[PDB]
RNA sequence: ACGAGACUCUGGCAUGCUAACUAGUUACGCGACCGGUCGGCGUAACUUCUUAGAGGGACAAGUGGCGUUCAGCCACCCGAGAUUGAGCAAUAACAGGUCUGUGAUGCCCUUAGAUGUCCGGGGCUGCACGCGCGCUACACUGACUGGCUCAGCGUGUGCCUACCUACGCCGGCAGGCGCGGGUAACCCGUUGAACCCCAUUCGUGAUGGGGGGGGAUGCAAUUAUU
């Protein structure tokens, strides 16, 4: 009763947020089961940090025009290859998939300061809400274009991206615009 | 004269009647577990793992739906179900585990006992939708 | 626990439904498969071979279902959005000869009870036949 | 377990070695006469099982699909749902292809030209004739 | 004859004649509910018989 | 035959409560199985209308309503005592008719 | 730019699809045809005919996306 | 003082009251295997539903915090709702549009020589940056075929009105032979229209992915209106 889906246990989950879990709360009754709920805590301010992160990336993962309104399959898509990661780690899928998240999110963003000046911009710390946000939405944009007229499938591609921005390997789109990012800000410092 | 508290979700309304029986429970003339799309089956599933079995042996309940959508039906049966329970085991028999259960389904999820109240939002004229105007010429 | 016409996953119902009735080979077969096009948002042929048997088995779990269901209204059971090209796509019926010849079909299989005011009800045995076959697809998996 | 002689890595039917590394009955969208409805008809109704691999197909199958597009009426094709249906200069109901004069069939727009009509005084100069607005657009291929 | 030297020529569409008819123009007319009225005498009358906006 | 209908119809609301009013007076002076008032939905139609007639300015579509209020009665009662109750020089405005079907 | 696969009959009629892919833990008939260039209908016939032979395990079916393991 | 606001309507508001089988309303041996699904049938059930007239509710009053501790603001507990949308929308003016809504009005051919009265041919469908949201779709998220499961609350029979196929069939549409149940919640109806467990195919490519004769609304398919 107390386990997502009555398979996910939730007890003896990872801490694995240090205290940025009080942007993601996937370790008690405010977790629930399936990533669809409607589109209801987009009202106010900071409802975000209640919805989990599985719903929310279900809902990033359908844009680009071509994903226009149409979410179920993206349920589909995301139940996909959440059995992939699920069944290739052995156990609760929680620890990668969070892995993959604050792997990808881009550690310092140059924004442009200045009254005039275009030529030197600031490079400070991005907050863990954007962060978060910005690489799921940037992994979901990789996951897209690796889709069309490339040999890969979708609702498989995915479980390879998350596997390996977990792991940090650089073959991943999300973690290779990340530092790539990271690399042009630290050029601004 | 009657509650009948029902359930609605966005335009989609669903009713449960519920009275004495033997804790089984349809849904327009179906049972529960075999939904077409079967992709909110679990959504449909929630009600029963939540409160526990040993809460639904002793009421049948019937369950009329109408209301457009594949989903906007759903989100709102469970949560007729959910308050038709609260409804007949509240006017009968006992007030303490009556707190206990109501606050189990709040802690869960508030929308199972109190229905969404937003809606959509009508469309004015010069534009495509409601809010969207239409691309100015230039 | 009893048989139900819906009781089971009805994919499998009005499947094993459509195959129960073509190993007992009681209703005919068309004798055109291909020139009619079975449908105006429909530009190809259709890829059973058998999809009058098929259709017959979704009219016959229709009229389980609702009575009534007079010639009119399976012609917009398997219509739908029409591409029209460029122009925006209308809902468009499929190709009522077809239906039509399915309505030739039930008459005269007493599938049908027929009235002057229009509908047609399903035969009391008819339904007995098809709790029968809901037997079958209950004990296929959930009444095993 | 295939078939272990004869085999071609091109399927061959009409004399012309295309690639023949698509799968089978797809490679016949190309003749001008046959396609859309009635290509994808006749490999449907000629019971072929898509889900063969290119080393096991059998010379029984190219011969019986030989055979059906050589004969219109295997399963009575009707005139107005023929292809070439009461075409110009003589009423044929044959399905017959081979390159050189099928195309100059099709050609009956010698007539059209030649009597200058309203399409031909049109094409005279290379104006269209179905209504598509080019006031001035039409920049695909005209740079 | 007689039915070539006048009036070989009808007009069964025709809007023009069959126009709004209280004053004497064409445009303006929607063949719904009878107005045969422009739009500025609908205004005009509308809150007379009953018409109130409230969208 | 017991079979009379009567269909009031006026975009008003008041009106209608007085018309109720009237019925409800008559069935007050005697009692008779006349059942209750059927409240048809209010009707609404919409009408749309573009003001400027040549294109100059914003595309400011008037928007009109027309909501016509349906009420029906239908009664089993001596013909006499109705007609009374009716016929007392109704309010202009609101249309009532009768029907025998 | 370009890409090709082979459709023809070789060491892919039987090897690394017979005897090689039970080392695995996942099989996914799109990893079957980036590891061997193979289209869906050899796809969908190597999971039948191998399912027939009885050493891989279902988990589930789509119009594009069919999953299997293996259990022996 | 006008304007803003209040004000009106509108989804939240029958958790109680105004109460029609024609739209829906658990009770009522039959049909179904022998006790559990048919919307085809029966307490004329004394209306909770979607059908609505009254009445009610929410107010920054509750708490905490900030504020020059005033106006106020944020968070939290509550509640259907802690900002829903539109409606009405200044004084004055633009040398704006409309006489192409109008026989009052700036007007040389307006002495009834023609723009329609009477004809409709060629085209704003003719080609070059040439100003115009009008460009559905644009492919493995999806194109095929159908197993499939859901309110438009848009509305659809007109004093000199004539244009909305049940019951059976020939058909790719209409075509009909009596024949679209109704002046409407009666008749279209429980208006099975749209992402869906795919019901053969298209496992990475411009390809399966938008894609010249005819049988027939009106006086005439024409640069395929349809």
């Amino acid at each position: 009763d107390i386990k997502l889906f009555g398979k996910w246990s939730t007890d003896d989950v990872q801490i694995n947020d240090i205290s940025l879990q009080d942007y993601i709360a996937v370790k008690e009754k405010y977790a629930k089961y399936l990533p669809h709920s409607a589109g209801r805590y987009a009202a106010k301010r900071f409802r975000k940090a209640q919805c989990p992160i599985v719903e929310r990336l279900t809902n990033s993962m359908m844009m680009h025009g071509r994903n226009n309104g149409k979410k179920l399959m993206t349920v589909r898509i995301v139940k996909h290859a959440f059995e992939i990661i699920h069944l290739l780690t052995g156990e609760n899928p929680l620890q990668v998939l969070v892995n993959a998240i604050i792997n990808s999110g881009p550690r310092e963003d140059s924004t442009r300061i200045g009254r005039a000046g275009t030529v030197r911009r600031q490079a400070v710390d991005v907050s863990p809400l954007r962060r978060v946000n910005q690489a799921i939405w940037l992994l979901c944009t990789g996951a897209r274009e690796a889709a069309f007229r490339n040999i890969k499938t979708i609702a498989e591609c995915l479980a390879d991206e998350l596997i390996n921005a977990a792991k940090g390997s650089s073959n991943s789109y999300a973690i290779k615009k990340k530092d790539e990012l990271e690399r042009v800000a630290k050029s601004n410092r | 004269q009657s509650v009948q508290v029902f359930g609605r979700k966005k335009t989609a309304t669903a009713v449960a009647h519920c009275k004495r029986g033997n804790g089984l429970i349809k849904v327009n003339g179906r049972p529960l577990e075999m939904i077409e799309p079967r992709t909110l089956q679990y959504k449909l599933l929630e009600p029963v793992l939540l409160l526990g079995k040993e809460r639904f042996a002793g009421v049948d309940i019937r369950v009329r739906v109408k209301g457009g959508g594949h989903v906007a039906q759903i989100y709102a049966i469970r949560q007729s179900i959910s308050k038709a329970l609260v409804a007949y085991y509240q006017k009968y028999v006992d007030e303490a585990s009556k707190k206990e259960i109501k606050d189990i389904l709040i802690q869960y999820d508030r929308t199972l006992l109190v229905a969404d109240p937003r809606r959509c939002e009508s469309k004015k004229f010069g534009g495509p939708g409601a809010r969207a105007r239409y691309q100015k010429s230039y | 626990p009893g048989v139900t016409v819906k009781d089971v996953n009805q994919q499998e119902f009005v499947r094993a439904l459509a195959a129960f009735l073509k190993k007992s080979g009681k209703l005919k077969v068309p004798e055109w498969v291909d020139t009619v096009k079975l449908a105006k948002h429909k530009e190809l042929a259709p890829y059973d071979e058998n999809w009058f048997y098929t259709r017959a088995a979704s009219t016959a779990r229709h009229l389980y279902l609702r009575g009534g269901a007079g010639v009119g209204s399976m012609t917009k059971i398997y219509g739908g959005r029409q591409r029209n090209g460029v122009m925006p796509s209308h809902f468009s019926r499929g190709s009522k000869s077809v239906a039509r010849r399915v309505l030739q079909a039930l008459e005269g299989l007493k599938m049908v009870e027929k009235d002057q005011d229009g509908g047609r009800k399903l035969t009391p045995q008819g339904q007995r036949d098809l709790d029968r076959i809901a037997g079958q697809v209950a004990a296929a998996n959930k009444k095993h | 377990l295939v078939i272990p002689e004869k085999f071609q890595h091109i399927l061959r039917v009409l004399n012309t070695n295309i690639d023949g590394r698509r799968k089978i009955a797809f490679a016949i969208t190309a003749i001008k006469g046959v396609g859309r409805r009635y290509a994808h008809v006749v490999l449907r109704k000629a019971d072929i099982d898509l889900t063969k691999r290119a080393g096991e197909l059998t010379e029984d199958e190219v011969e019986r699909v030989i055979t059906i597009m050589q004969n219109p009426r295997q399963y009575k094709i009707p005139d107005w749902f023929l292809n070439r249906q009461k075409d110009v200069k003589d009423g044929k109901y044959s399905q017959v292809l081979a390159n050189g004069l099928d195309n100059k069939l099709r050609e009956d727009l010698e007539r059209l030209k030649k009597i200058r009509a309203h399409r031909g005084l049109r094409h005279f100069w290379g104006l269209r004739v179905r209504g598509q607005h080019t006031k001035t657009t039409g920049r695909r291929g005209r740079t | 004859g007689h039915q070539q030297l006048y009036w070989s020529h009808p007009r069964k569409f025709g809007q023009g004649s069959r126009s709004c008819r209280v004053c004497s123009n064409r445009h303006g007319l929607i063949r719904k509910y009878g107005l045969n009225m422009c739009r500025q005498c609908f205004r005009q009358y509308a809150k007379d018989i009953g018409f109130i906006k409230l969208d | 035959i017991h079979r009379i209908r009567i269909t009031l119809t006026s975009r008003n609301v008041k009106s209608l409560e007085k018309v109720c009013a009237d019925l409800i007076r008559g069935a007050k002076e005697k009692n008779l199985k006349v059942k209750g008032p059927v409240r048809m939905p209010t009707k609404t139609l919409r009408i749309t209308t573009r003001k400027t007639p040549c294109g100059e300015g914003s595309k400011t579509w008037d928007r009109f309503q027309m909501r016509i209020h349906k009420r029906l009665i239908d009664l089993h009662s001596p013909s006499e005592i109705v007609k009374q109750i009716t016929s007392i020089s109704i309010e202009p405005g609101v249309e009532v008719e009768v029907t025998i079907a | 730019d370009k890409l090709n696969n082979l459709v023809l009959f070789d060491k892919a009629t039987y090897d690394k699809l017979c005897k090689e892919v039970p080392n695995y833990k996942l099989i996914t008939p799109a990893v079957v045809s980036e590891r061997l260039k193979i289209r869906g209908s050899l796809a969908r016939a190597a999971l039948q005919e191998l399912l027939s032979k009885g050493l891989i395990k279902l988990v589930s079916k789509h119009r594009a996306q069919v999953i299997y393991t293996r259990n022996t």
